[PDB]
RNA sequence: AGACCUGAGUGUGGCAGGACUACCCGCCGAACUUAAGCAUAUUACUCAGCGGAGGAAAAGAAAACAACCGUGAUUCUCUCAGUGAGCGGCGAGCGAAGAGGGAACGAACUCGUUGCCGAAUCGGGUCUUACAAGGCCUUGAGUUGUGGCAC
RNA sequence: CCAAAGAAGGUGUUAGCCCAUUGAGCCAUAAACCUGAGCGCCUCAUGAACAAGCGAGUAGCACUGUUUGGGAAUGCAGUGUCAAGUUGGCAGGUAUUUGUCUGCCAAAGUUAAAUACAGAGUAGGAAGACCGAUAGCGAACAAGUAGCGUGAGCGA
């Protein structure tokens, strides 16, 4: 909300998150490492 | 995207992987109530397709039925009339088990509004399906121009009514044409418009 | 309307016409068919020969308008022919013409001495119809 | 006696009539004409509500699809998409501006499909398109003369402004030609006929 | 590009002359296929499949193929399938 | 379809000294044990007891009709038969009675009662009007209590021009485009006394045609 | 220590059970009767029974028809048609559909998926005259995915 | 004598003019509805112009049962068995194996009207070639009452 707000008067580089974007991270060979939980259910 | 590989994989339900997973989730299943509720649903990809949301008023429940053929409720298996009427464990239930789940799972929790299910699993004895639900209380539910539809009272209890899709299904409402003209848009209807006497004011 | 029927003749005759001996009962020779080929069997024999029994293919799903094809004959061309056409219309001259499947027919037939020569469009003619229509200075055009 | 009658199928075996036990299954048509006047009367108040919009939507000219009613003509449904882009119009710009819109239709040939372009050009061309403001007209709407004009569109069919649909002409009359005066037409059709009657029979003999 | 009609009734190209308009893979989801099948291993059926692809009775196999599956271009087709993945 | 039938109401048997009809049950009650059901017993059902589905409308061939109207007019046309239908036409000028479609600018009832004395259709409205009385039997409990006859009949070529003719007693209107044959031929009785104004009276060429046209 | 994730307790805010039930929707479901007997059939996918909603319900936007010069969501009406369809101890009986004329008709939209983004979403407090489709705050929910855009 | 009113009710016999009734028209209006998507202020939203995919214990298939005019099987159900992927599926009313053609794209969902009201209700209306106190609803009346039955019910 901050970065946001100065700009009106991207973000910084970061892990992918999500099962959604780091699957398309993988996929479009973005990722450099990829960090899997061993107990989804 | 994620989907097409959950998908696939909930294609191949007769793999080792997928048999021992579901080994252990039906014995689990096996130890639990009739009715359970689910804070996520077991499969999301089928949840969501099916209209699940993860949204404040979505809830997910599993609904347990017991396999086989309907014995037919006549005192010591005995009935009257023609031999034509006189089986009683060879008859089968003219709706199906999804309907029949989503149906329990209307009527025990009355203040819902049943959705949409799923199979889920099976064991030799019993089937489970994964019906979804709706708080039409909830105001996320009543501002969503997605859902809110279900709010409106026609819509209460509509599994009762063979509303749903397992309701649509064990009606023939998947046909059109020449393959579902006697019943629709019901059999009734069409018995009331195929047996009625008309009379002509002049005739 | 009721006056006229003959319970109003009837009435203190007391048995309205059914007899002291046989009466009016209920349903004496059974419902409907009843019996057709047992004590109404003569009844059907004489009366509805080729009643029972089966003959011949089965065709299933009838579409009756993949099968439409009326007919005419060459003495009935005159009915759709305006009055006035029919008499500017000679052998060797200008000939009305005369569309059959926007009259309601299919098939030319040819019955009887064709009383107007014209052109017909016909989807279907037999093959006399043509002969004779040609012959009296007319003629058939193929149509679809 | 029974005599000489035909066989009877009258299908009343049913408890079609109702009586102390039956609820009977009818249907009598006695309101048939206050069903009538009220529809009449709806038309009118929905004529009133929409002026001067026409109360129906403009529809194409369509074929209707057998061997038995293919020389006929009717109305369709809605024009197709193909039909509004010759035209020049968009599918969602058509069907706010009272043309019917049917994206199922395919347009085998070119005479359905010019007919129907027709049809959508008669209607553009004495469409008087009314401004969202008055005050600010833009272009291809209408003007303060034009809106006052109006005039509604009562038809039955809402075609008063591109006409009945049309048919083909009845051919003038003419002379036999001689390829007409000596040809068997008979002969000819009789072939063709033949020829995809026994197109199996005649392959298969001609394979051996 | 359709053959135009003849004009008549009957024949080949029968009917009435209009002039005439002509009618107006999935490699990702292959990769998706792949990668979870290469995960899975295979189902009982495609192992007692390659099982008589193996021993040579491919009749037996399309016949158990036919079978379980109920319809003969299926059965066809996944034969062809194990075939191939028996070539690997 | 419920009505004489609202009761259990079996058969007592031959075992008893009574008749075989059926009875109605129970007991503490007058009709406890009365006949029931049949059409012969008090608080029973009608014989074949009367539906909705019966033949009320009829459908008469476009042809009869308009040959029943053409020819009710042609009657209307002969003051013999008019006299004989029971009109007071002695006085009036000729028959058929042709007026001045100026009558269509009345305003007032009076000038339109002027003007049927005028053209002396007033001896035919006044027979209608002492002709009014109390009907005779049930219809009057009914919503017909009043009776009277028919009288003169004025044909308008349209719908406007009636403002002043309305509240006339015994005095019907016609339009020339619609006229109707249960007014021409009331009773089936042909011989209507017809006041045509000439407009009306003109269209009637156009209206039924020639014998060859 | 603590976390999540599975499950409990209590507080707070709310909802369901009942009635009606003519029509409508889902199940369940006869027999009398007809066949001059009777068992298939018929009565009837009816009555009785168990559930559920509305002002109508249900249906509804083609895995539709057709086989044409082609039509074009649904529903309903005439007709197709008591049918040279078919079903049937091929007996008694039963029995539709497409096309055609019409009623209606501003009739069309949403998700999921795909791919481009990735909390832009929801709820809760609190300000704006405002349990705003608004601003501010908020770990509360949500990344095990809500929300936007595109054919 | 009135009538743009004759239209039926009331009044001690049969009423246009004894009475009531209605026409133009008058007054008052929570909200909702209709009206250049009626008309302003604030707020908030907003238009115009500067490459891959498509719904899996699902569809099929076998047996059984049922339903249908649907006949080597119209739909559905139980159980077993279970796909394909647009080089693809489904349908095309005689089963099969081939190979052409045509239409369409199932296995989430919403949706007004035209239709029903075959023993319903609420507020108003209009009628009847119907019945006329053993009729017509059981009930023209303190009628679902009095009375009867342990009761379900029966019922003047
Ligand atoms: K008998
Ligand atoms: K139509
Ligand atoms: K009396
Ligand atoms: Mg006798
Ligand atoms: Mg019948
Ligand atoms: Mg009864
Ligand atoms: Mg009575
Ligand atoms: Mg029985
Ligand atoms: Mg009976
Ligand atoms: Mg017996
Ligand atoms: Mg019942
Ligand atoms: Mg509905
Ligand atoms: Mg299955
Ligand atoms: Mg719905
Ligand atoms: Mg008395
Ligand atoms: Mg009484
Ligand atoms: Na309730
Ligand atoms: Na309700
Ligand atoms: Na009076
Ligand atoms: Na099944």
């Amino acid at each position: 909300r901050e970065r946001l707000q100065k700009v009106a008067e991207k973000a910084p580089l970061a892990v992918v998150t999500g099962l959604q974007e780091v699957t398309r991270a993988i996929e479009k060979k973005q990722a450099r490492m990829v960090v899997i939980a061993n107990n989804v259910d | 995207g994620a989907f097409m590989y959950l998908n696939e994989l909930w294609k191949k339900k007769s793999s080792d992987v997928m048999r021992f997973i579901q080994r252990i989730r039906s014995w689990e299943f096996r130890h639990q109530h009739t009715v359970v509720r689910l804070r996520r649903p077991t499969r999301p990809e089928k949840a969501r397709m099916l209209g699940y949301k993860t949204k404040q008023g979505f809830c997910v429940f599993r609904v347990r039925v017991r396999r086989g053929g309907r014995k037919r409720p006549v005192h010591k298996g005995i009935t009257y009339g023609k031999p034509k009427t006189s089986g009683v464990l060879g008859m089968k239930l003219n709706k199906n088990n999804q309907a029949v789940a989503e149906q329990r799972l209307g009527k025990r929790f009355g203040n819902l509004r049943v959705l949409n299910s799923y199979w889920v699993n099976m064991d030799s004895t019993f089937k489970w399906y994964e019906v979804i639900a709706v708080d039409p209380m909830c105001k996320t539910i009543r501002r969503d121009p997605r859902i809110n539809w279900i709010v409106n009272s026609v819509h209460k209890h509509r599994e009762q009514r063979g509303l749903t899709s397992a309701g649509r299904k064990h009606r023939g409402l998947r046909h059109k044409g020449h393959k579902a003209s006697k019943l629709r848009p019901s059999y009734r209807a069409a018995w009331r418009r195929n047996n009625r006497i008309v009379f002509l004011r002049k005739r | 309307p009721t006056r006229f029927k003959k319970c109003r003749h009837q009435r203190g005759s007391t048995f309205c016409g059914y007899g002291r001996v046989g009466k009016h009962r209920k349903h004496e020779s059974g419902r409907g068919n009843a019996g057709g080929m047992h004590h109404h069997r003569i009844n059907f024999d004489k009366y509805h020969p080729g009643y029972f029994g089966k003959l011949g293919m089965d065709h299933y799903h009838r579409k009756k308008n993949p099968m439409w094809k009326p007919t005419i004959n060459l003495n009935n061309l005159s009915r759709l022919i305006a009055a006035e056409e029919a008499a500017k219309a000679a052998k060797g001259g200008t000939l009305p013409v005369v569309d059959l499947q926007s009259s309601g027919y299919a098939k030319l037939l040819g019955n009887g001495h064709i009383q107007v020569p014209c052109i017909v469009k016909a989807r279907y003619v037999s093959k006399l119809a043509d002969k004779k229509i040609r012959k009296a200075g007319g003629a058939v055009v193929l149509q679809a | 006696p029974k005599g000489n009658n035909a066989i009877p199928h009258v299908h009343q075996k049913k408890h079609w009539n109702p009586c102390s036990s039956q609820k009977g299954n009818v249907k009598v048509f006695l309101n048939q004409p206050a069903q009538k006047h009220r529809r009449r009367r709806l038309r009118l108040l929905k004529a009133k509500k929409v002026f001067p919009r026409p109360l129906k939507a403009l529809r194409p000219q369509v074929n209707c699809p057998t061997v038995r009613h293919n020389m006929k003509r009717r109305l369709g449904r809605g024009f197709s998409p193909a039909e509004l882009k010759a035209a020049g119009l968009n599918p969602q710009y058509a069907a706010t501006i009272g043309i019917r819109v049917d994206s199922r239709r395919k347009n085998k040939s070119e005479e359905g499909m010019n007919v129907n372009v027709q049809r959508l050009k008669t209607y553009m061309s004495k469409l008087v398109l009314f401004p969202m403001n008055h005050k600010k007209v833009q272009k291809g709407e209408a003007s303060e003369e034009e809106v006052k004009a109006a005039t509604q569109d009562r038809s039955r069919f809402g075609d008063a402004a591109v006409g009945a649909v049309v048919y083909p002409s009845a051919e003038a009359p003419r002379a036999v030609s001689a390829e007409e005066k000596s040809m068997c037409v008979y002969a000819f059709l009789k072939k063709n006929h033949s020829a995809v009657r026994f197109f199996g029979t005649r392959s298969s003999r001609a394979a051996r | 590009a359709p053959t135009p009609r003849t004009g008549i009734i009957a024949g080949f190209n029968k009917g009435h002359v209009t002039t005439r308009r002509p009618r107006q893979p999935h490699k990702h989801l292959r990769a998706v296929k792949a990668i979870i099948a290469d995960l899975v291993g295979l189902s009982p059926l495609e192992k007692r499949v390659q099982e008589f692809l193996r021993v040579g009775k491919e009749k037996r196999a399309l016949k158990y193929c036919k079978k379980r599956l109920g319809d003969f271009t299926a059965a066809k087709k996944k034969r062809s399938k194990m075939e191939e993945a028996l070539r690997h | 379809r419920l009505s004489g039938m609202n009761h259990s109401a079996h058969s007592w048997g031959t075992g008893r000294a009574v008749a075989r009809i059926p009875r109605i049950s129970g007991g503490g009650t007058s009709t406890s044990g009365a006949g029931a059901f049949g059409n012969m017993c008090r608080g029973g059902r009608m014989f074949a007891p009367t539906k909705i589905f019966r033949r009320w409308h009829r459908k008469i061939n476009l042809h009869q009709k308009r040959f029943a109207v053409v020819s009710a007019l042609a009657a209307s046309s002969v003051p013999s038969l008019v006299m004989s239908r029971g009109h007071q036409i002695g006085n009036v000028p000729e028959v058929p009675l042709v007026v001045e479609d100026s009558i269509q600018g009345y305003e007032k009832t009076k000038e339109a009662m002027a003007f049927l004395k005028a053209i002396a259709a007033i001896d035919d409205v006044n027979r209608v009007n002492d002709s009014r009385e109390i009907r005779a039997g049930r219809g009057k409990m009914r919503n017909r209590r009043y009776v009277a006859r028919r009288g003169p009949m004025l044909v308008m070529p349209n719908n406007k021009g009636t403002r002043a003719f309305r509240n006339i007693f015994g005095l019907d209107l016609a339009n020339v485009s619609a006229l109707n044959l249960l007014h021409l031929a009331p009773g089936g009785h042909v011989g209507r006394f017809v006041i045509w104004t000439q407009s009306a009276f003109e269209q009637l060429d156009k209206i039924f045609g020639t014998f060859t046209e």
